[PDB]
């Protein structure tokens, strides 16, 4: 029983931070586009990224 | 003289300000189709309607954007993106560029006055200051950019944050 707690902990735990890092990438990447005045961002990396 | 007048008239209506404790602390612009907010700042905007609007925020750049709603969208402050060499207008004087670096005369920036945009000849807004550092009669700038599509920021050795 705690072999398996702690396993399922790790995993979601490796699962969390891995999908937090990517997401933080994606924010880093397309911060300076909202901050340019006019302008639009590409519409492959709009694509390759959900670009509001 | 009329330049002065206009370049008064339009920040009457373009430039706003925060205020905090009782005191006005910063300048907020508004330019394009977004909003231009340094965000060494902090405060609240005399404003109503602006205030309530979420924000965001970036200190890798040190200002704060956001989307203005459809009832500024005449007030707006006519961007451009070319740098060429001269003299550019400003609401402490005239400042020049040269050699990719701002010259100001010494003492005419005080502390607390970031925030407010630069206008180019044609009246158009170039960049936004930040902060300065000084150097004998002359003081440098440290501003932004809206070089393309992507910002940059250039800061001289020793700015001092205003």
């Amino acid at each position: 029983v705690s072999a398996v707690v702690g396993m399922s902990l790790l995993a979601l735990i490796s699962i969390f931070a891995s999908c937090y890092m990517l997401v933080a990438a994606r924010s880093k990447c397309l911060t300076p586009y909202a901050l340019t005045p006019g302008a639009a961002v590409p519409w492959t990396l709009g694509i390759l990224c959900c670009a509001p | 003289g009329k330049r002065e007048r206009m370049c008064m008239k339009i920040e009457n209506d373009c430039i706003f300000e925060v205020k905090h404790e009782g005191k006005v602390t910063g300048y907020a612009c508004l330019v394009g189709d977004k909003v231009m907010k340094p965000a060494h700042v902090k405060g609240v905007i005399d404003n109503a309607d602006l205030a309530k609007l979420a924000f965001k925020k970036s200190s890798k750049y040190d200002l704060e954007c956001a989307q203005i709603p459809v009832h500024m969208r005449s007030d707006a402050s006519k961007y451009t993106h070319e740098k060429p060499e001269g003299h550019y207008n400003w609401h402490h004087g005239a400042v020049q560029y040269s050699g990719g670096r701002f010259t100001i005369p010494t003492g005419a920036g005080k502390p607390g006055d970031s925030g407010r945009p630069i206008f180019d000849n044609k009246g158009r807004v170039v960049a936004i200051v930040l902060g300065g550092a000084n150097e004998g009669s002359r003081t440098a700038l440290s501003v932004v950019t809206w070089n393309k599509d992507m910002v940059t920021r250039v800061t001289p050795e020793g700015s001092e944050e205003w």
